[PDB]
RNA sequence: UUAUUGGAGGUAGAGCACUGUUUGGACGAUUCAGACAAACUCCGAAUGCCAAUAAUU
RNA sequence: CUGGGGCGGUCGCCUCCUAAAAGGUAACGGAGGCGCUCAAAGGUUCCCUCAGAAUGGUUCAUUCAUAGAGUGUAAAGGCAUAAGGGAGCUUGACUGCGAGACCUACAAGUCGAGCAGGGUCGAAAGACGGACUUAGUGAUCCGGUGGUUCCGCAUG
RNA sequence: CUGGUGACUAUAGCAAGGAGGUCACACCUGUUCCCAUGCCGAACACAGAAGUUAAGCUCCUUAGCGUCGAUGGUAGUCGAACUUACGUUCCGCUAGAGUAGAACGUUGCCAGG
């Protein structure tokens, strides 16, 4: 007979964008994602669609937060 | 929502703000006060 | 009110007594009840339901509605604190519960201190004399006493008919 | 015993047979076991066909406890079509067992009496197996 | 079986919503209130480095006189204006501690407001 | 390219804490014991990847 | 397109698995969904907390109950800062933009601090350029309509 | 020592027992005012102080549940050699489960005493 699948979406490369200790200007993406998988930390911003990003320049530092949750923040180079 | 609508100002005549809403929910020519660019103010702006 | 001032003083020492506390505040203080007037019918009703409710209360009732069709307004429900509590107690306890039959019941407890007394008809309480037909109407009340036996003495103390 | 009363998906990627067994590798509800030493699918009828042979020998009596459950459903396509079209059906349910793998316990019986009727079961089987006894030290 | 609140863990949850997104630099402090059946204290905080700037209580012998709580509450935002002042504290955020901004906490922050900080 | 350091992520394995599947007891759904999973996860590697400042290139 | 072709099925978009712990990754591989909807189901401030079970009552009450409920809709990722529930006011479901970044053959698509003009809600800090996020769409040419300190074939 | 307010992956929580209220916190007594319940001063808010530790809350002793958790080994696996065996061998890395064990919080300021 016939197949009812063979459907699929473009894929939405989702993930981190930069590296944590990589230094970055304002406004650089720092992760895709589909809802707060990883929270906005110190001078980071939350898009519309989840999507975390440095309002400052400076360097990125993935975090822990609580027992189960991470966050990243952006801190200004010395 | 139904049907895409103009909202056009008493003073302005641009018709700037479309937008939609439900025939059968909203029958009576819904308005609101949105910003006008050529009065520099928030005036009344109506549906077509 | 007079129920008031009796379990101040009457049914405050009696049960102190009966089960030994050694602080008043261990002493039972029912908290309050529940006048629910259920109606389980789709219309019409429920505002003689309203009304029944506010005149056996002298407060209005909230219209409670379902949660599974939802939104439609099923029950109805007063609530009665201090003042009101302990005149509306002692009117359902000297005039209504005698009106209906002999008295209430001694195994309906919630099985924590809170008694579920459900009157069968409308009529038995001293309001709405006239009249639309019976309803189930519950009445339960609720104690500070963690125990069920620590509450048939303070009704009894009242002059519940156990 | 035969297959699952329902799955949530009844067309499987079909399980990978290399390896250890991972659990289930001890006689836990009886005295005596049927280990396995060789890798192999085994089918709701292989088991179902071991059972009547190692019961029937018992002549009842003992008890019986089947380790394995065929949790996989597997498919198989049309005599004669060609590839592609996507997948077939479902043709049968077959349970994975690696070397280790307790397949059957028995208890009730003596010690002579469970070798004999594990035997006979074993010659139904696709697999090689040892007679096992409870482990202690 | 009538178990009943406690009123400052309830309020304490109400202060955690509220300070997720309020909190006290150096340049702009927090001014937190804790209130209680009698006393309103009050403190201003850094929250960056978690140190404590200013501080005056209803409780404190220098404003404990009768009056009303509202009336004492006015007199701790008064003496927080003054601590604020001899710190050299301009401008604050005010932290309203998970209580309702009414009665004796938003006289308060009236007191506090109307004798020279800034919020 | 390597060393070191930091990080993102859920595969192998494992596990049954959730979803689903399953065996034998016990008590009157819960409980004891034991299993299964690409679209299960209380867990979780090796590697690979992104970077930061020394050696070689 | 096609494990020859035909017949059957499919053709764009969204979600998951296959996918080998970044991203990407095929088959007429395994599963589903979309071609909307909402004047609140948007914004803001304040408040609030579920499903279920047991136990009592001719819907109510108590007790547990980290969520086993709900989140307009498929799935996944998130959510008790609630992103879930209610109420007051309201229209930011704004105008001009936009450092920088993601994605990417192109054309497209995506996120965005922040600046200015005028507001809404809030005591205030502040939040708001629609909706928990990710589908709900179609280039150019041509034509219709509205406006327009533009052009308009000697000049008006 | 108590309180206010932060920080930290519950080693911090739950559970069971006991000890305390001088101030403090709380329960509490009320509803005139500000404010308030789809109903109720239960809550929110406001006056307070009759009283009470009874509960919350502090303090103490328990590892009962929960949480944390080695070493040793096993699985898996980068690389290499052999090999086609539902594989073997060497090397580095090294889980999960379980075991001993940790743990009935540590600390920054501000104030009181
Ligand atoms: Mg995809
Ligand atoms: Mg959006
Ligand atoms: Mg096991
Ligand atoms: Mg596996
Ligand atoms: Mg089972
Ligand atoms: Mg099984
Ligand atoms: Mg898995
Ligand atoms: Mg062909
Ligand atoms: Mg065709
Ligand atoms: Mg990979
Ligand atoms: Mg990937
Ligand atoms: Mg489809
Ligand atoms: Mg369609
Ligand atoms: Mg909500
Ligand atoms: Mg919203
Ligand atoms: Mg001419
Ligand atoms: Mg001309
Ligand atoms: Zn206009």
């Amino acid at each position: 007979s016939s197949t009812k699948n063979g459907r699929d979406s473009e894929s939405k490369r989702l993930g981190a964008k930069r590296a944590d200790g990589q230094f970055v200007t304002g406004g650089s993406i720092l992760y895709r994602q589909r809802g707060t998988k990883i929270y906005p930390g110190e001078n980071v911003g939350r898009g519309g669609d989840d999507t975390l990003f440095a309002k400052i320049d400076g360097v990125v530092k993935f975090e822990r937060k609580g027992r189960d949750k991470k966050q990243v923040s952006v801190y200004a180079v010395a | 929502v139904r049907v895409n609508v103009t909202l056009a100002c008493t003073e302005c005549g641009d018709r700037n703000y479309i937008t939609t809403k439900n025939k059968r929910n909203n029958p009576e020519r819904i308005e609101m006060k949105k910003y006008c660019p050529r009065l520099n103010k928030y005036t009344l702006h109506r549906e077509t | 009110n007079r129920l008031k001032e009796k379990f101040n003083t009457e049914v405050t020492e009696n049960l102190m007594k009966k089960f030994n506390y050694s602080s008043v505040m261990e002493v039972p203080k029912i908290d309050k009840i529940v006048v629910n007037m259920g109606v389980g019918d789709a219309v019409k009703v429920l505002d003689n339901a309203v009304e029944e409710l506010e005149l056996i209360t002298g407060q209005k009732p909230l219209v409670t509605k379902a949660k599974k069709r939802e939104g439609m307004p099923i029950g109805a429900k007063v609530t009665l604190r201090g003042e009101r509590m302990y005149e509306f107690l002692d009117k359902l306890i000297s005039v209504s519960l005698p009106r209906v039959r002999d008295g209430v019941s001694k195994k309906a407890f919630d099985g924590r201190g809170n008694y579920t007394l459900g009157v069968k008809e409308q009529l038995i309480f001293p309001e709405i004399d006239y009249v639309s037909k019976v309803r189930g109407m519950d009445i339960v009340i609720v104690t500070t006493a963690n125990t069920d036996e620590e509450a048939r003495e303070l009704l009894a103390n009242f002059g519940m008919p156990f | 015993m035969l297959l699952p009363k329902r799955v949530k998906y009844r067309r499987q990627h079909r399980p990978k047979t290399t390896g250890r067994s991972k659990g289930g590798n001890y006689v836990t509800f009886g005295e005596f076991g049927l280990q396995a030493t060789t890798t192999s699918w085994i089918t709701s009828r292989q088991i179902e066909s071991a059972r009547i042979a190692m019961t029937r020998y018992m002549k009842r009596g003992g008890k019986v406890w089947i380790k394995i459950f065929p949790h996989t459903p597997y498919t198989k396509k049309p005599l004669e079509v060609r590839m592609g079209a996507g997948k077939g059906a479902v043709e049968g349910w077959i349970a994975v067992v690696k070397p280790g793998r307790i397949l059957f316990e028995v208890a009730g019986v003596s010690e002579e009496v469970a070798r004999e009727a594990l035997r006979l079961a074993s010659h139904k089987l696709p697999v090689k197996t040892k007679f096992v006894k409870r482990e202690e030290l | 079986m009538i178990s009943k609140i406690d009123k400052n863990k309830v309020r304490l949850k109400r202060h955690a919503r509220v300070r997720t997104n309020l909190s006290g630099t150096a340049e702009k402090p927090r001014l937190n209130v804790y209130r209680s059946n009698k006393h309103i204290y009050a403190q201003i905080i850094d929250d960056n480095k978690g140190v404590t700037l200013a501080q005056a209580s209803s409780k404190d012998s220098d404003i404990a006189t009768t009056a009303t709580k509202v009336e004492l509450a006015t007199k701790v935002g008064e003496a927080i204006a003054k601590k604020a002042a001899d710190k050299g504290i301009k401008e604050i955020v005010f932290d309203r501690g998970g209580y309702l901004y009414h009665g004796r906490v938003k006289a308060l922050a009236e007191a506090a407001r109307e004798s020279g900080l800034e919020f």
